[PDB]
RNA sequence: AUUACUUUGAAUAAAAUAAGGUGUUUAAAGCAAAACAUUAUGUUAAUGAAUAUUCAAGCAUGGGACAAUGC
RNA sequence: AAACUGCGGACGGCUCAUUAUAACAGUAAUAGUUUCUUUGGUUACAAGGAUAGCUUUGUGAAUGAUAAAGAUAAUACUUGAGACAAUUCAUUCAAGUGAGUUAGGAUGCCACGACAAUUGUAGACAAGUAACCAAUGAGAAUUUCUGAUCUAUCAAUCAGUUGGUAGUAUCGAGGACUACCAAGAUUAUAACGGAUAACGAGGAAUUGGGGUUCGACAUCGGAGAGGGAGCUUUACAGAUGGCUACCACUUCUAAGGAAGGCAGCAGGCGCGUAAAUUACCCACUUUCGAAUUGAAGAGGUAGUGACGACACAU
């Protein structure tokens, strides 16, 4: 959705998730006035390792 | 101050970065070596911002020190090791070759290659000098001392680097029928040929260089740097293909 | 210490200077160590940047030149007989940069006036008039 | 003198032609910090003496009630308009009042 | 020229003892008094080791009455922005004066070129003279 | 050695006999300097013993286990002095590491060091040998 | 022969001022994002205002009428 | 873990007392100096002592207190080889640069003299070290030119003062300092002195134009840590969240003695017209470090907040 970015070095992938209405990050999500669509960025880090060493 | 300093404040970080005034108090200070403060973009803000790999320097020293930043045929470990000019980054992981050449809005602009034109870099000689025991050397803008020379590698010509090899490979005087690249003030970031260059005894050397669509522009001989010759470049210029458009 | 900034002299015209800072190190002075006429002795000075100046306190021999002859030989200095500066040093036989010192031409088998800094080099210097 | 190198008494006119100024002059000379009751302040804490009475001037007849007031900083006395109707019970002795100029500028 | 209690020397000397000159840079021809003279001077720009940087100026030379060093007076003018006019002012520069320049004397333009401090004021050296009318009183350097 | 009524070193090098405020600092041993040149100077004791001195500690003295009131080698050339000659000590036996004997990991310090450097080296010089040998071209046809 | 005057530049930290773009629901703001591919692909190597300046000096250059300094 | 060793606390943060051509701004020089970190390059199958943590015995009320003895390591401290460089002096040959007896070479003695006697078994290849050239340096530090408010109830001022020679000291020019010689230097174009409720600039308020007032405070430069002075360490400090003394204060005390420097962040007294929480977290920005992992009252978050600014109820 929006921008995607393939990251090989950080093994995710850089996606902008737009909502319309243990692997993964959901993060920086901002909304309209009075609610409706909702706008973010997901992440995904595909191994659990990834999860495990590469979030601060 | 008692000595030297270490940090940066944002707003006295060079303004062809584009740091957001609000991003934070301090600027990633670009630690010494081949480039200069001003003439250098440090390796932080060529991931976070021009490709955007990382979103924060957390994400950034997991990256250069997992030794998978090539800056020219070395690798590089240092998370603000400053990159300057046309010497050539590359990425094996993500298998991209980019380069560092400037553009006509002042900033450092990041030139897709191929793997092949990636193995060599052009520089251009400072000064040459006599060594001791008469062991004659020259130094490139990167601050390369490069050992014996060709005897004809004067002080402000153009040279050919090789990565792998380390040799020199052909060299471009400095005339008046050559291609040059501007890393200066007004005229940075602009090709054009050299025409004419008149001479002031008492402080500077000032060049006429005279643009592909006929447009003339003067500047200093310190910001000329010539590129080819015979109207010919050796590298990919940017995407303006260093045209500046009134 | 001894300073050698120009904040405490007066202007040219005349008028006084009137301070703003107190002492720095940039200005840092030192006391002379007048290499007079002796046995062996020098003292080594850690000066700015790490830098170490050799100190000579006294001194009686020199390697003096000859420029005729183009041969340099060791020779002992015996007594400083002018001092083109302060009279006083010629008493006390201190040994500075063009010091006229006499010397036994033993080696020279084979007059003299100083040509270095005692003081900053640690050794005395010459060659033959 | 008008004329073109002619700046340097075009300049030395005004500066000496502005201490006339019985304005400028007023705030520049050093006198606020001495001669003012209150300075630079905007206003003032003092401590209440006396309870004067201050006869009205010609074309008026009656009795402006006032105060001797003593500051805190200066030390010195002043005496002070009671602002409103009847307002003269409301004030006492030994206590704290806060004068602030008048309608006019000192 | 040996009127001193220390030996009289150049900062380049060598046996051939001859005469050093070396010229100054952007178009100043070395004066003949300095070739085929004898005087000795460690500070004069053609037969000693200062150089000529960088600032280089003009002025009207005023006093002569220090040994080998002159007072170079200059006059110019000052803008001011809320007048709209110009007023006269000057400023003095002591500046070396080497024997290279006999007839040198008070009153007469001369172009300056800087150097290294060599005093606690004198930081320019004379460059060339041109001479000009008198005034009862020739005072020479 | 010893302390004193308030328990103060005898301060050596001052051989006086009584708490002596004096620059105190590590070369008094007395006191440590806290920051960069940080000399407190501070009373102590003067190194001569005497009247109120409680422990003894030291004065012309040995053990004597004081009288107040008034492991092993583990470098070789000094572990050969006295591999299999070391003394170990006591399920989980823990002798140090051997040094100076050849320094049994000498394979290592084979590997690398001396022949890991000195193969470079003499590389090194043939380079600079060689590359001076192909500037004999720098003035033979410029000139 | 110099200076002054005037015209072009060279060089010249940012923030700030004027200002270019951009629907933060508008505005102050921020230098972000999105027309769009109805979007992983490309527009895209996306935008970063030329951002103009900025007085008094300093460098160079085109011009010599009005001015200044001696021969 | 702890301790030795290495690196750092000379950055950051606060404040505006000093300061009237001083500082600061643009500009130019360093052919008159220059480190640290970082970058390019060049140059005996292994020796010696002692020392902390460790053990034991102690004192003093006590500080981030200190005593003896017994040992044990180095990339701590030394000797030593695998075989030049750089410093001084005297003499000499000599090509870039506007310009150099200049880079550089040659001759002769003097001082210094190495590429750890080093480290992973795993991430031969790293790593590390000693000097010397060049960069980083447009940097730092000195210096050139121009520019500052009021005052003549301030008109003459200066004696290291102005210049010269020799030396001294410094990283380095230089009266910076010393010896000798000369009498010079500034001033009505305002010198010298006095006032500032004076840190300088980018800038702010208001303006038809011209201007007037303001700027401690985002950012840059300067200075200071209660007042002077004097120093140690190191590449950089005349350091003060380093030391010594004096002047002036404050704290603990077993009365013998001992430390301390909020113009750091919260907080308290006082002062006044006049000004916030003794909170949480290094996740954003960035810095420091033996380095992806720790720390940061920098920074972010939260609380107070009719200083102000924007949209908007009844």
């Amino acid at each position: 959705t929006r921008n995607l970015i393939v990251n090989p070095l950080l093994c995710r992938k850089q996606v902008v998730v737009d909502i319309y209405h243990q692997t993964i990050v959901l993060n920086g999500f901002v909304t309209k006035y009075g609610g409706g669509k909702t706008s973010g960025f997901a992440l995904i880090y595909d191994t659990l390792s990834a999860l495990k060493k590469f979030v601060p | 101050a008692r000595g030297p300093r270490h940090h940066l404040k944002r707003l006295n970080a060079p303004h062809h970065w584009m740091l957001s005034k609000l991003g934070g108090t301090f600027a990633p200070k670009p630690s010494h070596g081949p480039h200069g403060m001003k003439e250098c973009l440090p390796l932080i803000l060529i991931l976070r911002n021009r490709l955007n790999y990382a979103l924060n320097g957390r994400e950034v020293t997991m990256i250069v020190k997992n030794r998978t930043i090539k800056i020219d045929g070395k690798i590089r470990t240092d998370t603000r090791y400053p990159v300057g000019f046309m010497d050539v980054l590359s990425i094996p992981r993500t298998k991209e070759n980019f380069r560092l050449m400037y553009n006509t809005k002042r900033r450092f602009c990041l030139v897709p290659l191929t793997a092949e034109q990636a193995k060599f870099k052009l520089c251009k000689i400072e000064k040459r000098v006599l060594g001791t025991g008469a062991i004659p050397y020259i130094v490139t803008h990167d601050g390369r001392t490069i050992r014996y020379p060709h005897p004809e590698l004067q002080a402000n010509d153009t040279i050919k680097l090789n990565l792998e090899t380390g040799k020199i490979v052909d060299f471009v005087k400095f005339d008046i029928g050559n291609t040059a690249m501007m890393i200066g003030g007004n005229g940075m970031g602009r090709v054009g040929v050299i025409v004419k260059r008149e001479v002031h005894p008492g402080s500077f050397e000032i060049v006429h260089i005279k643009d592909a669509k006929g447009n003339t522009f003067t500047t200093r001989l310190n910001n000329v740097f010539v590129i080819g010759k015979g109207t010919e470049t050796l590298v990919n210029l940017p995407l303006d293909k260093g045209i500046k458009k009134p | 210490g001894i300073t050698r900034d120009s904040r405490h002299k007066r202007r040219a015209t005349g008028g006084k200077k009137n301070s703003m800072q107190k002492k720095k190190k940039n200005t840092m002075g030192r006391q002379p160590a007048n290499t007079r006429l002796g046995a062996i002795r020098v003292h080594d000075v850690r000066c700015r940047y790490g830098i170490i100046k050799r100190r000579a306190l006294r001194l009686e021999n020199g390697n003096f030149s000859w420029a005729s002859q183009s041969i340099t030989k060791g020779t002992k200095i015996l007594n400083v007989v002018y001092n083109a500066s302060d009279n006083d040093f010629v008493r006390t036989n201190t040994l500075v940069k063009g010091a006229i010192i006499e010397i036994d031409p033993a080696p020279f088998l084979w007059l003299a006036c100083i040509s270095s800094r005692p003081g900053q080099t640690g050794s005395v210097e010459g060659y033959i008039l | 003198a008008r004329g073109l190198h002619a700046a340097r008494k075009m300049l030395a006119q005004r500066r000496a032609n502005k201490w006339a100024d019985k304005e400028w002059k007023k705030g520049k000379l050093v006198t606020r910090y001495k001669c003012n009751p209150l300075g630079t302040a905007s206003h003032a804490k003092g401590l209440v003496q006396e309870k004067l009475g201050i006869e009205t001037k010609q074309p008026n007849s009656g009795i402006r009630k006032c105060v001797r007031v003593r500051l805190l900083k200066n030390g010195k006395k002043i005496t002070a308009f009671v602002p409103r109707d009847g307002s003269l019970n409301y004030v006492n002795e030994n206590d704290e009042v806060l004068i602030s100029g008048f309608g006019r500028r000192g | 020229e040996q009127t001193e209690r220390a030996y009289q020397k150049q900062v380049f000397h060598h046996h051939s003892v001859k005469r050093y000159h070396k010229q100054i840079g952007m178009g100043f021809v070395t004066p003949a008094e300095a070739i085929k003279g004898t005087y000795i001077d460690k500070k004069c720009p053609f037969t000693s080791d200062v150089s000529i940087r960088g600032r280089t100026l003009s002025g009207i030379v005023k006093s002569c009455h220090m040994k080998r060093t002159i007072i170079v007076r200059r006059d110019y003018f000052h803008y001011v922005s809320k007048y709209q006019r110009y007023e006269k002012r000057h400023k003095n520069i002591a500046v070396h004066c080497s024997p290279a320049f006999r007839q040198l004397k008070e009153g007469d333009h001369v172009v300056i070129g800087q150097c290294r401090p060599l005093s606690k004021t004198v930081r320019f050296n004379v460059l060339k003279f041109t001479s000009r009318g008198t005034g009862d009183k020739k005072q020479f350097a | 050695g010893g302390c004193d009524k308030d328990g103060f070193p005898m301060m050596t090098g001052v051989a006086t006999n009584n708490r002596v405020r004096l620059l105190l600092d590590g070369r008094n041993g007395c006191y440590k300097p806290l920051r960069n040149g940080e000399r407190r100077r501070k009373t102590v004791r003067g190194a001569i013993v005497a009247g109120d001195i409680s422990v003894l500690n030291t004065i012309v003295v040995k053990k004597g286990e004081g009288e107040i009131e008034g492991a092993g080698p583990k470098r070789a050339s000094h572990i050969r002095k006295l591999k299999k000659f070391v003394i170990r000590r006591e399920k989980r036996s823990k002798a140090p590491k051997i040094q100076r004997l050849v320094t049994p990991r000498r394979l290592q310090h084979k590997a690398q060091k001396l022949e890991a450097k000195k193969l470079h080296k003499i590389a090194m010089l043939k380079e600079a040998k060689r590359y001076a040998a192909i500037l004999n071209r720098y003035k033979v046809l410029k000139a």
